[PDB]
């Protein structure tokens, strides 16, 4: 048997228990992260089961996530991060940037998955920032496998997002700030059993951009997004 | 053979999986929160005419503003109980403040994924604890209660119940419920609940109840102080 | 017989056997190469087999002897991985030797700390014995010629003439010929009789680019590999 | 790393070890030993298995041990397991003297000896030692003081034991022909002589299967000697001599 | 200094098949009496005898340590120790501790159970033994001996004349000395017997 | 059960580490990556392959710059791969520090390889799952290309084609003679190879990523400009008709 | 590494790993040691399968110190361990002692650590069988160690592949008032019941300790005993 | 070192290794304990007497302190392990505070050692359920009890060992006030328990008795004889009533 342990290469080059975590990213509550010209944009779900948790984090004023996974390792890696970013505040005087981060939380992944008695982390990342080179958006797996991505979401039946999204692909880099985010809401609005509708005590979203420092909205702020609805 | 560490095909650990099962063999406890206070009750299953009720302790404090119900395994909660009230004190000591009830159950909930035979285990940690606890306190915005399950995923809630009989009782307890109640009506409901799922009777020593409320520091009720509001 | 994990392993069966290394021995027959030694009254030669399928190759950094000192040789078999490991580890050994000793290390004291090494595997389960040979040629002030071979059982002798790889039984077979009708062996009957029972083993009538030759010679203790122009002389010397 | 472990410390679905009682049915073929306690001494017996053309007498003994001025053992084993164990009494033993500057009293040389090889059935992974014993000796305490032990850490006093082969014949057979306070170190060894051949499967002893020593306080200073082949042989003429009066 | 914080006088010497040695009994610390009955000489095994002297302390620590090693020997192979084989142990057994020693000047004096042939040793702070056959000191008096044994000693010498010998040396070695007195005793080896005495000496 | 191939610490019968032949197959089920040399430098190729069209070219890099003169092209898991990068960076940058100059490659492909390979023995860790390239330019050692398996092999070749197209790739460059072009007439061939090799039926489309190193750059190792990348594609376009 | 014993005690009592060792020293090399008053012998034998082996290089009686011989019946590559050991040990026990050390406390320390390496962690044990001779204040000492720790003083005993044929055989020879001239014959004609074909010099190896130190013989000298 | 997971969760929580643990004692030798008014009484029994052996060295009644004694129904070599640690941290206790130690505090000590060795990496658990008893400040006896998983609660009068459940059955029916009135009375109530699980008379008894300020005792055979003769006659009465 194969599929026990994380140091056993399957007869056709598989990891079992890579894709056994990656298939804990496919029952948790969706999210969705899209990029534009000027600024960043996240949110969620927050699937309440009569209280659940809370969906996103601030890492510092110019990077936050968003979980899709196990809540408990993610608080491990969000701890990571904010210590990285202080240490290179601390050190060199300047916010650390956003790729050489990623980078950094790969390389963290990637140990457990080539030694005995470990379990790799069951839990998927999606992060917004900005710096010189304008926003940022950036997808993280259980494996250390990071991208690059102008729009995407994860969760369960996060397909009809994904298709509406390279569907809308074409309009985003000019839509101003409200508009993202109503393209955002109205495309995270298919992922639902067509039984439901979008409310202010689900939602949850976070924003970015040169001119403010990652901004979340509660419940009770959420409302002025939610005008201009259809079937 | 298997591992401690090892997934399912689900993305579901096993350890954790197998041992929430554990918390179904339990006794009940409900805790509910107001306007103005929570509430902590709980049951004791008695097994024999000798032994000395006295000594079960279910519900322990952490602080002078908050407090902690426990079901399933009464042996592994007794090395998180303390943590917390480490912590506690600690946070008094560099910072001449109160800790939050959110902070409390992250600090213990921070606990209980650290188990695996890779390192070299000084700590020991073999194996996750099978308990569910029920915190509560006052803090600097109003009365908190929460929940938390051996994965360390705690959550916030108003009345909650958990235990062997937790799945229709929390039902009637999702009936019973109205932002404005008050203390007194709550107290009455659980004791009800608890009356209509135990098994033996309702007696004023098969209980422990206490109340955070604020003003006051925690408190535990007396033998007295308890059948003054069971004849109804 | 068998009776638990005494297959998977390094322990004891029934009958007294180690079969992890009983299987370790037939890796050097996946590389399907063949290497040979020998030796006269003032010299040491050892000989192997190249081969080159692609034509897309730089045929510079495709060779099985190595330079463990400049007054010693080596050549291995077997796997390719798992013989550079051994040749760092001698190269090793013998600078320590010669910074703490004063002198230089003899083939003796190599081929017995590699052997040690080698054995040490052979005991524990954590890790399994490495799938190569080492045999290696030097000269010395006494004795003169030395020859030397390791296995991936802890075993170490010295030989007069000795073979290894995937035809080992053939060619010694053949070897054990000649030396009982021995002569002078000094320069032209070492190189010419090893190439000769490569041919009579394999019966390709071999060419100037698929083979390695390495000297040393008393008057030239230096290790040497050779030049094409070289092995061309003797191609069509021994070719009358 | 999972597939080739046995645990080896493991409570067995019935609350008992295996590999505890598992030696203990090894201990039942090794070499039969037998010890008594008399109002003057002390004696203990043993029986030899190995009969060839040996350098015997090399040593003080094959079987006999000893610990301190007033102190021995009498393993009945295995060897290799045994000869640490007498190390680590010794080691004690000297250490308690350096400390305190006094004998070692029996019992605390016995417990901290049954606490070595409880870790071996609890922590560690190793299979545990397979040799129980039966030490002798003096003290200003109690007197004449034997003992016992066992492979699980567990030990007990007693009046008279036999341990090995056939021991459960010898203490049956023992328990009646054993009077209390009325016995002396001239007919605990006749006790010996026959219980040893009562039990024995050799139709009878030839002083060459056979082993005993004594051990007394003469003069203040405390005697272990061992009987030489004209003494023995002596004593199981007698034992021959008196069996014939029947 | 550290060495003489109390003091101490240690002596021996060899005849023609019996050795002596010798030692005084006083205890106290760098001016002061306390006690007139302290034991400096061992015995490590049967004819074979080891004096300390310097730090009392070390002085006892050395013999329960040596007593240890000792018994340890002797219950591994069963065999009497041999003087040359103590010597060398000591040796080691001092020399563990260059950086952070004792401050003892042990002196070996015995036999061989297999010629009776005299031996006497003296080592040092570190363990440079000196083997010799005239006779061995140790201690503070070392001087105030020496240039007496020089004088009276003879090769070949019976038992009595050794035993007068050893005693009017040290005696009037002491008297010399005050930090060192108050009590000589003296032991004799034989090939099968021991004479252990004590002498008359002054208390002041 | 047979349990002969559930660890590297083990041999089957015949001989043979089938942890090693395990891993090896993942390299075969990733895209191509060629690199041949030439009398002046060095000149890399690889295919990335775009699954959906979300993703923004210029992700999933598999080209990397391990030192001034020095660069990987890799192939199978990525993750193993930057770990090596960082490896190889780590190495050089020390020796830099000892001795006092740019190392050499035979040396760094040797050291990464012995470093690849304390993974084929023991049963605590699992083999490697990438196969990499190396190459770099000299005006002493002149132009070097090595590549490295997931065993601990590194060899040296004209031109190597680690990947999924591996027969197909290295019988269409057989069809050249580098030793007598320049770094200039290389980079189209590379190109014309690259598009003849993949296939449109089973994956849709693709991105091309090219490299230098030798006299054009001077040393340095750098990416391809975005005209000489266009002249390139248009010649494979031409040709491909 | 590995932290868990992998001999165990099976449901009869009896380790049997000790056992699936010992069935190795039955083929090797069948030894031979006896006892005189003068000394001690020790006999090996050996099985070069070509010519063009060597035999100048390669030997198996090697000595410990000044007094003290080895050899062993098993294992080769599991003896040079052994070897290196006792070399160490016995340096020990001078540097101490500043004295050579005796022969039964070195077959101790052997015995402890052949037996050490029987409940350690990821081990097996050891698939040899050594005899060892030497000399100390008059008289000579023979004694022979085994795998599971346990050492006997032996007389005129032998092992290796006919060794249940080579005892009997060295019972009814042995009169215990030999001198050093004809234990030596017994010795070479024992093994001469277990050899296969013709026998000569380089086919066996000798050594011997009498009061001068412990010796091996040259070819010239087995040569000379050789012709009866 | 050794770090791998011995006890382990199960498919209904059913930590097996704990589960294995208890069914010893219930095998070992049977134990009584009672709280009387001004007295506490131990009756370990069950002892298999064979004529040969010195009652000193096996004994099974100990003492951690001149205040606390203890009784244990499983394997001795770890009880014998288990109260030299409790000893060691009494002594620990009456150092730094300036008073002795209370029943809790060494009860509490215990259990965090059993459940410590239910969670740990290369341990076993233990396979003894003692039975401790004290005397507090202010007298206030008291009777606490414990399990190799790490609980303990007070108990009036609790039994272990096998035969454990007749006795409580028989127990729970008989301790009254007005059967707890001196010394004499509590004692009686023991050995009419033990007599059920008896074989053979009272032939295997090792009573005790903790009383203010004795610190220990234990009766000889004289007066065991007496105290069955005594009871012979009342069920002789008894059953004449009958």
């Amino acid at each position: 048997q194969y599929d026990n342990d994380v140091t056993v290469w399957s007869p056709q080059g598989r990891i079992h228990q890579i894709e056994y975590a990656m298939e804990a990213v496919k029952q948790g509550s969706a999210t969705v992260g899209l990029k534009s010209k000027t600024h960043a944009v996240l949110v969620a779900l927050k699937r309440a089961q009569a209280a659940h948790q809370k969906k996103i984090l601030h890492v510092d004023n110019h990077i936050g996530i968003s979980i899709a996974g196990l809540t408990a390792d993610a608080r491990l890696l969000c701890n990571f991060m904010r210590q990285e970013c202080l240490d290179s505040r601390f050190v060199f005087d300047r916010p650390l940037p956003v790729s050489r981060l990623v980078s950094l939380i790969g390389s963290k992944t990637q140990i457990p998955t080539q030694r005995y008695g470990r379990r790799p982390y069951g839990v998927g990342l999606l992060i917004a920032g900005y710096d010189d080179m304008g926003p940022h958006i950036f997808q993280t797996c259980p494996s250390a496998n990071y991208f690059d991505c102008r729009a995407m979401s994860i969760g369960a039946r996060s397909q009809s997002a994904r298709t509406y999204l390279e569907r809308h692909m074409s309009e985003f880099m000019e839509c101003n700030l409200n508009e993202l985010v109503k393209h955002g809401l109205r495309a995270l609005r298919e992922t639902l059993p067509a039984e439901q509708d979008l409310t202010t005590k689900n939602v949850s979203i976070g924003i970015v951009g040169k001119d403010l420092e990652f901004t979340i909205y509660d419940d009770d702020d959420v409302s002025p997004f939610l005008e201009g609805l259809e079937e | 053979d298997r591992g401690v560490n090892t997934f399912s095909p689900e993305g579901r650990l096993f350890q954790v999986e197998y041992d929430i099962e554990a918390i179904k063999l339990g006794s009940t406890a409900i805790g509910i929160q107001t306007s103005e206070g929570v509430c902590l009750a709980v049951e004791k299953r008695i097994t024999s005419p000798l032994m000395e009720p006295s000594s079960i302790e279910k519900i322990v404090e952490i602080d002078a503003h908050i407090g902690c119900a426990m079901s399933g395994l009464i042996a592994d909660a007794k090395t998180l109980i303390d943590k917390a009230r480490v912590e506690t004190q600690n946070h008094w000591f560099t910072y001449n403040e109160t800790m939050t009830v959110e902070s409390v159950t992250q600090a213990v909930s921070n606990l209980a994924l650290q188990f695996g035979e890779e390192d070299a285990d000084p700590g020991a940690m073999s194996r996750p604890f099978g308990v569910a606890l029920l915190f509560g306190g006052v803090d600097e915005k109003g009365p908190q209660l929460f929940h938390m399950d051996p994965s360390g995923t705690f959550v916030q809630c108003d009345a909650r119940a958990i235990g062997s009989a937790s799945e229709g009782a929390q039902s009637s307890l999702q009936e019973l419920y109205h932002k404005s109640m008050t203390l007194k009506e709550a107290i009455k409901s659980s004791l009800i609940i608890l009356k209509q799922v135990m098994e033996e009777k309702l007696n004023a020593t098969n209980i422990e109840l206490a109340t955070v409320q604020p003003g006051q520091n925690f408190h535990m009720f007396t033998k007295e102080e308890l059948e003054e509001v069971i004849k109804d | 017989s068998s009776a638990g994990f005494d297959r998977h392993i390094t322990i004891f069966s029934p009958e007294g056997r180690l079969y992890q290394v009983e299987y370790a021995f037939k890796a050097i027959n996946q590389g399907g190469l063949t290497s040979v030694a020998v030796r006269g009254k003032d010299c040491a030669v050892i000989v192997t087999q190249k081969k080159v399928p692609d034509k897309l190759l730089d045929s510079s950094t495709v060779t099985h002897l190595f330079k463990i000192t400049e007054n010693i040789g080596c050549v291995m078999t077997g796997m390719t991985a798992d013989s550079r490991s051994q040749v760092q580890r001698a190269r090793y050994e013998a600078a320590n030797w010669k910074y703490k000793y004063g002198y230089e290390i003899p083939v003796d004291m190599l081929c017995k700390r590699i052997a040690d090494i080698s054995q040490v595997y052979t005991q524990n389960a954590e890790m399994r014995p490495l799938g190569c040979c080492m045999i290696l040629i030097g000269i010395d002030e006494e004795q003169g010629p030395q020859v030397y071979k390791c296995d991936p059982a802890g075993y170490y002798c010295g030989f007069k003439a000795t073979a290894a790889g995937v035809k080992q039984t053939e060619s010694t077979s053949f070897l054990e010929k000649k030396v009982k009708k021995k002569f002078d062996w000094t320069f032209e009957q070492t190189v010419e009789t090893a190439i000769t029972c490569l041919s009579t083993v394999l019966s390709i009538d071999f060419k100037p680019s698929e083979i390695e030759v390495g000297v040393v010679t008393v008057e030239n203790p230096k290790f040497r590999i050779l030049t094409e122009a070289e092995i061309d002389a003797h191609l069509v010397a021994l070719a009358e | 790393s999972r597939r080739y472990d046995s645990r080896t410390t493991i409570f067995s679905p019935e609350g008992r070890l295996y590999q505890v009682e598992y030696a203990m049915e090894a201990i039942g073929h090794a070499g039969t030993c037998l010890g008594i306690l008399a109002n003057d001494g002390v004696l203990l017996a043993a029986e030899r298995r190995n009969i060839h053309k040996l350098l015997d007498e090399v040593f003080f003994s094959e079987k006999i041990y000893k610990l301190n001025e007033d102190m021995a053992c009498s393993v009945a084993g295995i060897t290799s397991d045994a000869n640490v164990l007498t190390n680590e009494l010794r080691l004690i033993a000297q250490r308690y003297l350096l400390q305190y500057q006094e004998p070692i009293p029996c019992e605390q040389l016995v417990t901290a000896l049954c606490d070595i090889k409880q870790a071996y059935t609890q922590f560690g992974g190793k299979r545990p030692f397979g040799v129980s014993l039966l030490y002798i000796g003096w003290d200003k305490h109690y007197g004449f003081q034997l003992y016992q032990s066992d492979p699980s850490g567990n030990y007990g006093g007693w009046k008279a034991t036999c341990i090995g082969n056939n021991s459960a014949a010898a203490v049956s057979m023992l328990k009646q022909d054993y009077k209390e306070g009325e016995m002396t170190l001239k007919s605990a060894l006749a006790l010996a002589i026959k219980v040893l051949n009562k039990t024995m499967d050799v139709s009878k002893l030839s002083a060459e299967k056979v082993e005993i020593a004594t051990l007394t306080r003469e003069n203040g200073k405390t005697v272990i000697r061992v009987l030489k082949q004209k003494e023995v042989e002596q004593l199981i003429k007698k034992h021959e001599e008196e069996e014939a009066k029947a | 200094s550290i060495m003489s914080y109390n003091g101490g006088a240690v002596m021996a010497m060899k005849g023609k098949n019996c050795v002596a040695i010798a030692a005084d009994r006083r205890f106290g610390i760098q001016a002061q009496l306390v006690t007139t009955d302290f034991q400096k000489i061992f015995p490590m095994g049967d004819r074979l005898y080891i004096g300390l002297a310097g730090l009392a302390t070390d002085v006892q620590t050395v013999a329960q340590r040596l007593k240890f090693r000792l018994n340890l020997y002797e219950l591994k192979e069963g065999r009497q120790i041999k003087p040359y084989t103590l010597m060398s142990m000591v040796a080691n057994l001092l020399y563990e501790k260059r950086f952070g020693p004792y401050y003892t000047e042990p002196v070996i004096a015995g036999l061989d159970p297999k010629t009776f042939k005299p031996f006497i040793c003296s080592l040092d702070l570190i363990g440079c033994p000196m083997v010799t056959d005239d006779f061995v000191v140790s201690g503070t008096c070392a001087e105030q001996m020496y240039g007496m044994c020089e004088s009276l000693w003879e090769p070949n010498m019976d038992p009595d004349h050794l035993f007068e010998t050893i005693s009017q040396a040290m005696l009037n070695a002491v008297d010399r000395d005050a930090v060192s007195g108050m009590g000589v005793i003296v032991h004799i080896i034989e090939k099968d017997k021991i004479t252990t005495r004590t002498l008359k000496a002054r208390m002041d | 059960g047979t349990g002969y191939d559930l660890s590297a610490s083990t041999f089957s019968p015949d001989g043979r580490v089938f942890q090693v032949e395990y891993a090896m197959k993942a390299v075969e089920n990733s895209s191509t990556a060629i690199g041949i040399r030439c009398k002046d430098g060095v000149v890399f190729g690889v295919e990335k392959l775009v699954l959906s069209k979300l993703y923004e070219e210029g992700s999933n890099k598999r080209l990397f710059n391990v030192d001034r003169h020095v660069g990987m092209a890799v192939a199978g898991l990525l993750a193993d791969a930057r770990s090596l990068a960082d490896i190889a960076r780590e190495e050089a940058s020390n020796f830099r520090s000892n001795f006092g100059y740019n190392i050499p490659l035979k040396h760094l492909a040797d050291r990464v390889a012995m470093y690849v390979h304390a993974y084929t023995l023991y049963s605590a860790v699992r083999p490697f799952g990438c196969s990499f390239m190396l190459g770099s330019y000299s005006v002493n050692d002149g132009a070097q290309l090595y590549m490295i398996d997931p065993s601990g092999v590194s060899y040296g070749y004209w031109g190597c084609a680690i990947g999924k197209a591996r027969q197909a790739a290295k019988t269409e460059i057989e069809k050249l003679q580098m030793k007598e072009m320049t770094c200039r007439d290389i980079v189209k061939e590379v190109a014309k190879i690259i598009y003849i090799v993949h296939d449109e039926v089973k994956d849709k489309a693709f991105e091309l990523e090219l490299s230098w190193v030798g006299e054009l750059t001077n040393g340095r190792h750098e990416i391809v400009p975005k005209d000489i990348r266009e002249e390139a594609e248009k010649y494979a376009k031409e040709s491909l008709k | 590494g590995y932290s868990f014993s992998l001999t165990t005690f099976s449901p009869s009592g009896k380790l049997v790993q000790i056992e699936y060792a010992l069935a190795a020293v039955a083929g090797g090399a069948p030894s031979v040691g006896i006892k005189a008053a003068n000394g001690v012998v020790l006999a090996t034998e050996k099985k070069q399968k070509s010519i063009l082996y060597d035999e100048r290089s390669v030997h198996k009686v090697e000595p410990i110190t000044k007094h003290i011989g080895l050899v062993y019946s098993g294992m080769g590559p599991d003896y040079r361990v052994l070897v290196h050991r006792a070399r160490k040990l016995a340096q020990q026990y001078y540097l101490v002692y500043q004295e050579p050390i005796p022969t039964a406390q070195l077959v101790q320390r052997v015995a402890s650590v052949m037996q050490e390496y029987t409940q350690s962690g990821g081990v097996r044990p050891f698939g040899v069988s050594l005899l060892i001779c030497g000399w100390n204040e008059g008289r000579p000492y023979l004694f022979q160690s085994d795998p599971s720790g346990a050492y006997f003083a032996w007389k005129a005993t032998a092992m290796g592949k006919n060794y249940v044929n080579g005892k009997t055989f060295l019972e009814k020879r042995y009169n215990e008032d030999l001198e050093l001239e004809d234990a030596i014959h017994t010795a070479i004609l024992t093994l001469k019941e277990s050899f296969e074909g013709q026998m000569t010099e380089d086919n066996i190896e000798v050594g011997i300790c009498n009061e001068a130190g412990f010796r091996r013989l040259t070819p010239t000298e087995v040569k000379d005993y050789l012709a009866a | 070192s050794y770090d791998r997971a011995i006890t382990v969760f199960s498919p209904d929580g059913h930590l097996f290794q704990v589960e294995y643990a208890q069914e010893a004692v219930k095998k070992g030798s049977t134990a009584v304990g009672v709280r009387g008014r001004d007295i506490v009484v131990l009756g370990v029994e069950k002892k298999s007497v064979a004529k040969l052996q010195d009652e000193r060295t096996v004994r099974k009644i100990c003492a951690l302190d001149d205040n606390v004694c203890m009784a244990f129904a499983g394997l001795t070599a770890d009880a014998r392990i288990v109260i030299n640690r409790a000893r060691v941290e009494c002594q620990s206790h009456r150092l730094t505070v300036e008073d002795p130690v209370t029943v809790e505090y060494i009860t509490r000590y215990i259990a965090s050692l059993k459940q410590r060795y239910t969670q740990s990496n290369g341990r076993r658990p233990f396979g003894i359920s003692a039975l401790i008893v004290g005397f507090d400040f202010d007298g206030t006896p008291r009777l606490y009890q414990t399990d190799p998983s790490g609980t303990y609660h007070a108990w009036k009068a609790n039994a272990i060992g096998r035969g454990a459940k007749s006795v409580r059955e028989f127990l729970e029916k008989n301790y009254t006030d007005e059967a707890i009135e001196t010394d004499d009375l509590t004692i009686k109530l023991v050995i009419k328990a033990l007599l059920e699980v008896v074989q053979s008379g009272g032939k295997n008894i090792e009573l005790a008795v903790m009383r203010r300020d004795q610190s220990l005792k234990i009766l000889n055979p004289e007066e065991i004889e007496k105290y069955v003769a005594e009871i012979e006659k009342e069920k002789e009465e008894n059953e004449k009533k009958k």
